[PDB]
């Protein structure tokens, strides 16, 4: 019958490992890589857009950086069609909990509920995994300003700065190097650029290949801003960091 | 009319045998006590078959627990299997109206009264007269915590007959049970036309009769 | 790969025949049947002595007149206790009555062929069913995770299952009283148990008529070894 | 509308004797004003020395009869012949009854045979499945004129020792089968007379250790 | 019928709740505490059909206790309410909807604010100073409407309380057989005994 | 048991000269009792707003519904709702409820953050949308709110004017309703400013 | 629905989807339980090969299943999410109906009864899990600490580690820990499972994480100072 | 659940010394409109059997095809279909007993009163009534409708026993169901002349009579009578 | 059905 | 060899291979005969034992008071297939007030028996059945293999040394058919049958298994000192 | 609801 053609996505190696997700974790690694640092005062996303062409519009343009609510954004590293399959789910179950509880859903509630649906699809049906990793950068008034990561496995940790998807060894020492706890959103935003800059597989790192984003209580008082950066908005912040 | 009420001798447990279909007096010698283990016991108001039946039914849920915890299952436990299930029947039409008597360890001495309606109460004393349920028993005049049992007995057995007397759906014999630490006791049946007499003669009580 | 439900050119379903190997790993289970009672024995088998042996539990009671002693995969067996218990309790309820020992026997087998492509496996267990009714008396039956179940005077599953049954070949006979099976029973296991036999690391039980199934403490099992190593010194 | 149920009136009576019970019924089935059959059996040999009777819808009373008879054909078969004692066919019918609680089965049950000391039984269910063992018990349209005349007859209620002026109760004791089949006749002969739906014919099933056995007598036509 | 009170004072909350239990003309208990304990800092009283009341609370505090030991977290009163009310609003068009008005009383220790909800068997909801279910709703609101300050002590809002219950034994003609009292405050939830 | 007049409540909104004013009274009752008096019928989803009279339970639960769906719109569309468009939305969600409804009367105001066009649309319970260019009432006293605002209303009021219309027209007619009062909102909606204010009014 | 059976008996009679579960028990950071007279111990390892992370909010490796139950594990840290989420609903389910706490007992057998399940359903790979489930019955002042594993297999234990070089902390508890005279103390229980760990851990830095269970509900889990304390004393012992 | 709109009024029948006789009238009733005079409502199943249907001739229609259709299932992989393993009138009446039973337990039954005559393998006479409850009830004499009411006291003054069977020819089992018919062409509003009689004999086999008419009836004592008492 |  | 991983799969000669494993099931079970005259017909089982502290499996299942089988191979499968005639004799009764008849019997556990044969997942069954039963049209003996083949004999044999049993059958034809109105003379030519498939082993008390069914007998099953005669 |  049909057995015959099963791969068997949800087995164990002998080693005790997951295929479908080792191989999976593989296919993230050559992904533009993505930076998030947390930050005193606020939260900086980074990351990388893959060998783009001069006839891409860009103003247009997201594949690496996607808001969830108000408070919570997410950068990508893998397959876009997937991360997208998830995104909306994610959209979807904290706008479930504002319409029960009448508040704005924790960061880690919604963390841990993308990644219980990746771990199922690891354990049960028989489907390959989504080839996806997710920083998390939000804010709620439980633990303030938050970093995440998800991973295909399905388990998630927390960080004061995290990479994924290319050059993530190389990204993570520099990040571990030159991080400080007293660290301000400025300072955050240059460590950001200045690790992509080293990491970059690119010759030079510029405007149009870049996504730029920053959770900043930089807002009116009590309160919390999104900024994703316009095309000539990443170009300052290239020139004002003195990278171009 | 069945009665279920605590003291310090344990719980006495007092109900009659008579089972009516409308103004017809179906039986004089049904049991309205279902035995469920040594230290459970459940009176029967209401439906005879939906008492009967799930009562059993109960009885049967009580040995799985002792089974599978190996431990005796508590009143609270048994009580909520019992008020849980009928709450899934509500409004179908189910008839019910019991006390879980029995003892444990942990608890001491408890009635837990269950109804069809859905209704589980924990209390001392529990009536059914007529087609109410009560609080306190049929006469609560005679009602002191330190009572002797054999004296217990004799109140849960006369709560009986002064119900049996004045109610035309009360009656037959009083059915009496002795609640303890390590089990109840069956304290016989006693026939209502029997006692009547025994019990005019004795406490020159029923005045208002003459014989 | 292969269907699960696939049989061998011998005309043997693989997945029972290789179930069958993993009881061969199990700890050693023996039960001896009397016209006094039927006794139930164990290997209990801790993996090191930090594990607390009173936790280990391969003698279950099914119902006041029904034992049961497993072997191989026991965790497999959880689901085959609670399935015989319900059985048995739901046949009081609609019967009124105590279940035979064969029909609740029969009952669990019913389960074991419930595999295919339903569970995705047989059991990795067998069970020796000890117990009692009025028809056929005391009886012990073996039941397999192919859905036969066979009645036995005396046998022997696990490790040390075809040197122990060799050894109730010889020592059973129908006049055997209960305290002879119990020492028996004893006498077999710590011949076939690596480890030295004490009452930590093996546990008796028995069903009779008159008190039903029973699990013996740990300090009446003790004197029933005491009294094994005298009566084996005695000649 | 379209009403499910039906009255085919007769009468049932159910005696325990010590070593022996009776089970009894009229052959009358009727319908309204009508009769439908002056001989039309409503007292069935069921095996393993039991004998049961569904009194009142006629339809729901031969379907009852049908699964209990299918049930002990199945308690052979799933427990090696056992033989199903009265006590376990009680229960057995109990769930059978309450099986259809909120769409009842409108019939009186009574099953008569002997208990597994011996002795003479008798067991009376509800329409929902309710059931309880007695000595006597009538079922059934006429089942208001029997009960009294049986408690009166075969209990020895309200019957005192001549002498005493009610001080001693008459003493109970175990009717012959010949007596019980006299105060089955004449209750059945009685029924006749006052009710309408009972008359024609009346059957009469003995159980005892040797077997079930049948007896026959008429009954008023009109 | 049962009375069920609710007022928030200054720093606490406080539910007086009916003691009897009653089914057409008889007294089944007199003694009975128709409240559960939610969360450490809130307290829901419930009045309305038999088994559907009690099925209700133990079902809602089955459900705030296991996201309280998920997150190891306590939710806030507003959060608990809205909860509430979001389960009682899907029981409505539900083939059988509970018949429960519940009152939820909680200190939010983040807003250091007591709150008080009104929650009715349709999912109809409202944050009030004082508030009340069945027929003894109209006398009290009317009295609290006089008497009632927003910056009243624990010990004022009993005192009135206290007023409350007293003018509906008189006024009210069924025999609810006194009230429990129960303050829920920053240092949790305590039953006033002296009442 | 009629379940639109349980709760009560009246909501009423006008055009003016490039303005809307949407407003609403703040009782809440079981009947004959009322139970709370800051009960506000009118909501805001960016520069939409939308009045709800009717059962108070679906007043809530479609409040926090049109919340959950702007919300989503916003994330997918990135950028806010346009009063046309969310008057579609509202009479799509109300239809899909035909044969077990919401018991609510829903009114949309707004201003076209593009065209600058003031828009106002009534609904049925069932999504039947009333686009008026004049006014839209709703709730119990609806048949007072029509005659006060079929002879109060004219045409391209100034925001400050509309105010007192508007106000003169809510405040009259729950007066003459038992179900309605007990205090009143007034929103004074602009391209690019909005103006909230509660009016003292008869307590009874 | 995929149906496929994925748990399936071998020649020799090993069910090596089961076997290949333990393996990834196996490469997951080290756990150990420890049981003194009036409480129960969990150590736990944290490998440092992560740093620059937030300790606030990153999952602990020990997770309350009621107030006074808890449960830690080595293995898949994805596939003990859905086992502690299972175990916290099967609690409150408890003392709904029941009207009473579960026992650790109880608990452990509903875990063991999940893992179980796993292991003979069709479209399903078994959990790369093991578990210690540490706590007091109800009303009981007992110390209660029990062990599960992928196959469904449940036992209790005076102590007891799971996880990589599990093997050489068994071997130091299995001398170390007298069952006549078990740690009287909370201090003498702690000192022991922190001396264990340090078999195995390497820097006693934020690598340890120890959690205290006393009866009554009395859960905490102690600070990076509060640890050091016993990493110093220790150290300071063993040089003589 | 529905009601009877287009139906059959009674079916009449008896036991004879060697066999079974039935009969019933040849209309369909629109209620008080006699729409359908060629309505045939005995349906003959193999040799030894007829099933008389009275009440809803929709209803009528279905239980005529379920027959023929049993008849077709019978024969399926049976080499002994016309022989020992025939369709009995005992089995063809318990499927019937069935169907009417379940359909009823499901509140929406089969709307009629059926009654199945025939001789089984053994020579022994068969007689059962089934109905829309599934009520079921066998007696020498059977009829449904006005025919209980009316056809059962004459059909009873012939065999009033089952001592009375083995002393009934067919000569006298006739003629007392062809007066029967006429009795019930008198008194009933719904009945007609026209009628189908059916004897099923284990001697002769089954002989099916189409077409027959109440005859020798009595009207002339009607020019006899003048309004209803004082007009002369 | 019967029904103290 | 490719061909025999399932039953949905042909071979290139037309082979059902994992029917063929099955039908070896058989062959590999203990020995059952089958034989029936014009008025009763009968089964002679020999019970397999595990060892001597083992009971003697039972061979020999009664699905109605006219009909019962004998198997050879999977239990567990022959209780399977029983009960579902159990059920088709016990509908066959109620709805229709008729003794299922033999002859249908067969061809409902044929059909049974096929769909395992056509679909995946599934698995043939692993046993053969010899049903006896008295019917309208006399006594009957049928052999059901599980490739769905049921046949109609005088008599026959399946298990292990089977031949023997049934050469000796095909020699008797002429005799044992004629024993009507003699029930222990056709049980003696059963055992004399069953007899030429032993070796080593011979017929014990609690080793024979007889079942009779006939005009006015109905299917009883004899074990212990009830065939102790007959030995 | 409204209602030509």
């Amino acid at each position: 019958g049909s057995r015959r053609y099963d791969s068997r996505t949800t087995i164990f190696s002998p080693e005790g490992r997951l295929y479908q997700v080792e191989y999976a974790l593989e296919s993230i690694s050559h992904a533009g890589t993505a930076i998030g640092i947390m930050a005193s005062d606020g939260i900086v996303l980074a990351a990388e857009r893959k060998v783009t062409s001069t006839l891409l519009e860009q103003d247009t343009s997201t594949e690496k950086l996607y808001k969830l609510n108000d408070k919570i954004a997410v950068a990508v590293a893998g397959l876009t069609a997937d991360a997208e399959i998830l995104i909306n789910t994610a959209r979807i179950h904290a706008q479930n909990y504002l319409k029960t509880y009448n508040e704005d859903i924790p960061v880690e509630i919604l963390v841990r509920r993308l990644s219980d649906i990746k771990q199922g699809y690891t354990q049960h049906g028989g489907l390959r995994p989504f080839g996806v990793s997710f920083i998390y950068a939000g804010y709620d008034d439980r633990y303030g300003y938050q970093l995440y990561t998800s991973n295909p496995s399905g388990n998630y940790t927390g960080w004061k700065a995290i990479s994924v998807g290319a050059n993530t060894s190389a990204a993570q020492t520099l990040l571990q190097m030159d991080y400080k706890d007293d660290m301000k959103v400025d300072d955050a935003i240059e460590l950001a650029l200045k690790t992509l800059s080293k990491t970059t597989d690119s010759s030079a790192l510029t405007y149009d290949r870049l996504e730029f984003a920053t959770i900043r209580k930089g807002a009116n008082d009590g309160e919390v801003y999104q900024k994703i950066f316009k095309p000539q908005e990443i170009k300052d912040i290239l020139v004002k960091t003195g990278i171009t | 009319t069945t009665l279920a009420f605590r003291f310090q001798g344990g719980i006495i447990v007092a109900v009659d045998s008579r089972a009516t279909a409308g103004n017809w007096v179906a039986s004089q010698t049904v049991k309205k006590v279902i035995e469920i283990n040594p230290f459970l016991l459940g009176t029967m108001a209401g439906g005879a078959a939906d008492c009967q039946f799930w009562e059993t039914w109960l009885g049967s849920q009580c040995r799985l627990h002792e089974l599978r915890e190996k431990e005796r299952i508590s009143v609270a436990a048994a009580s909520k299997i019992l008020s849980n299930l009928v709450y899934q029947y509500k409004g179908a039409g189910l008839s019910m109206g019991t006390m879980i008597c029995g003892y444990t360890r942990k608890e001491g001495p408890t009635i837990y009264y269950v109804d069809s309606d859905g209704t589980r109460l924990k209390g001392d004393i529990f009536c059914v007269v007529s087609g109410q349920t009560f609080a306190y028993g049929v006469l609560d005049s005679n009602y002191k915590w330190d009572l002797s049992v054999e004296d217990a007995l004799y109140l849960g057995k006369r709560s009986i007959l002064a119900a049996a007397h004045r109610d035309a759906y009360s009656g037959g014999s009083v059915n009496l049970y002795h609640v303890t630490e390590d089990g109840w006791i069956y304290h016989g049946n006693h026939d209502v036309g029997e006692l009547f007499w025994k019990v005019k003669e004795e406490e020159g009580s029923f005045n208002n009769v003459i014989g | 790969d292969r269907g699960v439900s696939t049989f061998s050119p011998e005309g043997r379903l693989f997945q029972v025949e290789y179930s069958l190997e993993a009881i061969k790993l199990g700890s050693t289970a023996i039960g001896i049947a009397t016209k006094e009672g039927v006794v139930l024995g164990v290997e209990k088998r801790a993996t090191s002595p930090l594990l607390e042996s009173d936790s280990i539990e391969k003698i279950v009671e099914i119902d006041r007149h029904i034992g049961c002693a497993m072997s191989g995969l026991t965790a497999d067996a959880r689901s085959m206790i609670e399935h015989a218990r319900t059985a048995a309790v739901t046949h009081n309820l609609y019967y009124d009555e105590d279940i035979n020992v064969e029909s609740l026997t029969q009952s669990v087998c019913d389960l074991a062929l419930r595999f295919g492509e339903l569970m995705s496996r047989p059991f990795g267990v067998a069970l020796l069913i000890a117990g009692h009714d009025a028809d056929d008396g005391y009886q012990l039956f073996h039941a397999e995770p192919s859905g036969t179940f066979y009645r036995y005077n005396a046998k022997a599953i696990g490790s040390g299952s075809e040197g122990a049954q060799a050894e109730l070949l010889n020592e059973w006979h129908s006049s055997l009283t209960l305290k002879e099976a119990e020492l028996l029973v004893l006498k077999i296991l710590k011949q076939v148990m690596e480890e030295k036999l004490d009452e930590n690391n093996a546990q008796l039980s028995c069903i009779t008529k008159q008190d039903g199934f029973k699990i013996y403490d740990n300090e009446k099992t003790a004197e029933l070894i005491k009294e094994l190593k005298e009566k084996e010194a005695a000649e | 509308q379209f009403n499910p149920y039906g009255d085919n009136g007769g009468t049932i009576l159910g005696i325990a004797g010590e070593d022996f019970a009776v089970l009894a019924g009229d052959t009358r089935n009727i319908t309204d004003y009508s009769i439908n059959s002056r001989y039309e059996p409503k007292v069935f040999d069921c095996g393993d020395n039991i004998v049961m009777s569904a009194n009142g819808f006629a339809a729901d009373g031969d379907a009852l009869v049908k699964r209990f008879k299918n049930s002990v054909k199945w308690y052979h078969f799933d427990h090696n012949d056992k033989k199903l004692s009265i006590n376990s066919a009680a229960r057995n019918i109990q769930h059978l009854l309450y099986g259809k609680r909120f769409f009842p089965y409108y019939v009186h049950t009574i099953i008569a045979g002997l208990d597994e000391d011996g002795k003479g039984a008798v067991y009376s269910f509800d329409p929902v499945g309710s059931y309880e063992r007695e000595q006597c018990r009538a079922g059934g349209a006429a089942a208001s004129l029997i009960m009294p005349f049986l408690d009166n007859q075969v209990n020895f209620k309200n019957q005192y020792e001549p002498g005493t002026n009610g001080k001693v109760k008459k003493p109970l004791k175990y009717l012959s089968v010949e007596e019980v089949i006299k105060l089955v006749r004449d209750s059945f002969t009685s029924a006749t007379e006052r009710h309408i739906q009972v008359g024609d014919g009346l059957e009469i099933l003995i159980v005892t250790k040797d077997g079930v056995r049948k007896e026959f007598y008429e009954l008023k036509r009109d | 019928m049962d009375i069920i009170l609710g007022i928030r004072v200054q720093d606490s909350v406080i539910l007086a709740s009916s003691k009897a239990v009653t089914r057409g003309i008889s007294v089944l208990k007199d003694s009975d505490d128709k409240t559960r304990q939610l969360s450490p800092h809130t307290l829901m009283s419930f009045a309305g059909e038999a088994g559907d009341t009690v099925q209700f609370a133990e079902y809602i505090q089955a459900n705030i206790q296991l996201y309280s030991i998920r997150e190891d977290y306590e939710l806030s009163p507003q959060a608990v309410s809205s909860f509430v009310r979001q389960e009682l609003a899907k029981s409505i068009r539900s083939r059988r909807p509970y018949q429960v008005n519940v009152l939820i009383g909680g200190y939010d220790k983040k807003k250091n604010k007591p709150e008080l909800y009104q929650i009715d068997y349709l999912g109809t909801k409202v944050e009030l100073p004082y508030g009340a279910h069945g027929y003894s709703g109209f006398y009290t609101f009317s009295l609290l409407d006089h008497h009632y300050r927003p910056d009243m002590t624990t010990e004022e809002g009993l005192d009135l309380l206290k007023l409350c219950v007293q003018e509906l034994e008189k006024r009210m003609p069924m025999d609810f057989k006194g009230v429990i009292v129960k303050i829920v405050d920053k240092d949790g939830i305590r039953q006033v005994d002296d009442f | 048991s009629d379940p639109s007049s349980i709760n009560g409540g009246i909501v009423v909104a006008m055009t003016g000269k490039d303005c809307v004013a949407i407003a609403c009274d703040l009782r809440l009752g079981s009947q004959s009792l009322g139970v709370s008096n800051k009960f506000e019928k009118i909501f805001h989803y960016g520069h939409v707003f939308l009045g709800i009279t009717g059962l108070a339970t679906d007043v809530t639960t479609l409040n926090e519904m049109f919340r959950y769906k702007t919300n989503l719109y916003k994330l997918k569309e990135e950028r806010a709702i346009e009063p046309e468009t969310f008057t579609q939305l509202v009479s799509s969600s109300l239809y899909e409820r035909r044969f077990g409804p919401y018991f609510v009367g829903p009114v949309v105001a707004g201003i076209n953050s593009k065209s600058g066009k003031p828009f106002i649309a009534g609904f049925d319970l069932i999504g039947c949308i009333d686009e008026a260019k004049d006014f839209i009432v709703s709730g119990t006293a609806s048949d007072q709110l029509f005659g006060m605002c079929e002879s109060l209303y004219e045409p391209n009021l100034e925001p400050e004017d509309l105010f007192e219309t508007i106000s003169q027209a809510l405040l009259n007619a729950a007066d003459r309703d038992a179900l309605s009062g007990w205090g009143a909102v007034v929103y004074i909606i602009k391209k690019d400013e909005v103006v909230k204010r509660y009016l003292k009014m008869r307590q009874d | 629905g995929y149906d496929r059976a994925l748990s399936i008996f071998s020649p020799d009679g090993h069910i090596f989807q089961v076997e290949y579960a333990l393996e990834a028990v196996k490469r997951g950071t080290c756990a150990v339980g420890v049981k003194g007279k009036n409480c129960v111990v969990l150590g736990c390892e944290r490998r440092s090969t992560l740093k620059l992370q937030d300790t606030r909010i990153t999952p602990s490796k020990v997770s309350k299943i009621d107030s006074h139950v808890v449960l830690s594990f080595s293995g898949l840290n994805a596939d003990s999410r859905i086992l502690i989420e299972k175990a916290r609903v099967e609690a409150q389910s408890h003392r709904l109906t029941l009207e009473d706490p579960v026992t650790v007992e109880y608990l452990t057998r509903y875990v063991a009864g999940v893992q179980q399940r796993y292991t003979q359903s069709g479209g399903v790979r078994p959990f790369g899990v093991s578990t210690l489930i540490a706590g007091f019955d109800p009303r009981d002042d007992e110390p209660k600490l029990y062990q599960t594993e992928p196959s469904g297999i449940y036992s209790s234990w005076s102590a007891q580690t799971i996880g990589r070089n599990s093997k050489t902390v068994r071997e130091f508890l299995e001398k170390n820990y007298d069952r006549k005279e078990p740690p009287a103390t909370v201090e003498e229980c702690v000192k022991l499972t922190v001396r264990s760990l340090l078999e195995v851990v390497q820097t006693g830095a934020k690598n340890i994480e120890i959690t205290v269970v006393k009866p009554d509900s009395d859960i905490v889990a102690l600070s990076s100072e509060e640890i050091n304390q016993y990493v110093t004393q220790i150290e300071q012992e063993k040089q003589e | 659940t529905q009601q009877p709109i287009v139906t059959g009024t009674s079916v009449i029948s008896m036991k004879y010394d060697n066999g079974v006789i039935i009969a019933a009238d040849n209309l369909g009733s629109y209620g008080s409109l006699l729409r359908f005079n060629g309505v045939e409502r005995l349906i003959p199943v193999g040799d030894n059997t007829v099933v008389g249907i009275s009440g809803d001739i929709s209803d009528m229609q279905h239980i005529e095809r379920l027959l023929k259709d049993l008849v077709t299932e019978n024969a399926y992989d049976n080499p002994l279909a016309d022989a020992e393993e025939a369709l009995e009138p005992s089995y063809i009446f318990e499927y019937l007993a069935t169907v009417m039973y379940q359909r009823r337990s499901k509140m929406n039954p089969l709307w009629n009163a059926i009654i199945v005559a025939g001789v089984q393998s053994n020579g022994d006479q068969f007689l059962r009534y089934v109905n829309l409850l599934g009520v079921t009830y066998s007696s020498p004499t059977l009829a449904t409708g006005f025919g209980a009411h009316m056809a059962n006291p004459l059909l009873r003054k012939v065999v009033d026993r089952e001592s009375d069977i083995p002393k009934t020819t067919v000569q006298v089992a006739e003629e007392a169901i062809v007066n029967a018919m006429r009795v019930l062409y008198y008194r009933d509003a719904r009945s007609s002349r026209n009628f189908s009689l059916a004897i099923i004999d284990k001697n002769t086999g089954l002989t099916f009579k189409k077409n027959l008419q109440v005859e020798n009836m009595k009207w002339d004592f009607a020019k006899d009578i003048k309004g209803y008492g004082t007009q002369k | 059905x019967a029904y103290x | 060899n490719n061909y025999d991983g399932d039953t949905v799969t042909f071979s290139p000669t037309g082979r059902l291979f994992q029917v063929e494993y099955a039908l070896e099931a058989i062959k590999q079970g203990s020995v059952t005969v089958g034989l029936r005259s014009n008025t009763h017909a009968v089964l002679v089982a020999l019970k397999r034992n595990a060892d001597e502290l083992s009971s003697y499996q039972k061979k020999i299942i009664k699905c109605d008071e006219h009909m019962g089988l004998s198997l050879a191979g999977l239990a567990p499968d022959a209780r399977v297939l029983s009960n579902y005639l159990r059920q088709q004799c016990n509908y066959s009764s109620l709805v229709f007030n008729r003794k299922l008849a033999v002859e249908r019997a067969g061809h409902l556990l044929c059909d049974k028996a096929q769909k395992n044969t056509q679909s995946y997942g599934g698995r043939p069954y692993g046993v053969g059945l010899l049903i006896i039963g008295y019917d309208k049209s006399g006594a009957h003996l049928l052999e059901f293999q599980p490739s769905g083949n049921v046949t109609e004999l005088y008599g026959t044999a399946i298990g292990a040394r089977s031949q023997g049993a049934k050469t000796y059958l095909e020699r008797t034809l002429d005799t044992f058919i004629k024993i009507d109105g003699n029930p222990d003379e056709l049980i003696k030519a059963g055992v004399e049958a069953i007899s030429q498939s032993l070796r080593d082993e011979s017929l014990t008390v609690d080793n024979l298994s007889i079942a009779i069914v006939g005009k006015d007998t109905p299917f009883t099953i004899y074990d212990g000192e009830a065939v102790a005669k007959y030995i």
